């Protein structure tokens, strides 16, 4: 149970890499797919 | 490359120096708030 | 949805215990990932007008 | 449920940082328990 | 012995989960470490040696 | 000034840099390895 971060942490204290990684690819998943229902898209 | 002058911190035994994952997420809260808006212009235009 | 993990994986001595990506490899990841999606948003773009 | 570690994964994917202080702050009170133990037995 | 692990902290944002110290405070904290250490071992030896 | 958690700046979107947990844990394993058999001999003289 650690404590909360104070504000000031930041850049001293940061996530893990293997959460970090998780959002980067949630992202690239998210803009990937979003790319192909524009391209299936341009003929409806 | 890290060195003296570019790097305040720098002591080479520790190694090759990278970004720290809170590099990470601000680059990655930057880019994906700049490739969301252009997608979202493209999805106004073809739905 | 919960919180997404990635990429860890067990070092033999469990004092380590799980390792994950660096600052490096993250951003050599999102280097490459960058390219192709603005590129293909840049495109697109323009097949819009094309069509 | 993460898989076992190659030996090529070493620089590319490493510990958590609050593992390694952890690590740290142990060696360091071991070796400081050890060398006042040392010292009793030499100016004591 | 179960591994140690500390000073990390939760950030506000629970995407984000605990956070762990750095590369560069890491260093500083071995860096101030190993100074009186190896120091205190010389000294020890020394006084061993005068024997 | 900077301040030392932002010193390293070695690209301008990712950030100051720092080494890699793996380059902390290959340094404590030489200092730890080294130091103990220092004390080894050290505690073993009678």
């Amino acid at each position: 149970g650690w404590p909360f971060c104070s504000d000031e942490d930041w850049n001293t204290k940061c996530p893990s890499g293997c959460r970090m990684k998780g959002l980067i690819d949630e992202v690239d998943q998210d803009f990937t797919s979003r790319i192909n229902k524009l391209r299936d898209s341009l003929f409806n | 490359v890290a060195t003296r002058d570019n790097c305040c911190i720098l002591d080479e035994r520790f190694g090759s120096y990278c970004p720290t994952t809170c590099g990470i997420a601000d680059f990655l809260n930057n880019y994906q708030t700049s490739v969301d808006k252009d997608l979202r212009t493209l999805e106004g235009i073809l739905y | 949805r919960k919180p997404p993990d990635a990429d860890g994986c067990l070092h033999a001595d469990p004092d380590l215990g799980v390792l994950c990506p660096t600052g490096c490899k993250l951003q050599d990841t999102l280097v490459r990932q960058e390219r192709p999606i603005r590129k293909s948003i840049e495109d697109l773009r323009n097949t819009v007008d094309s069509v």
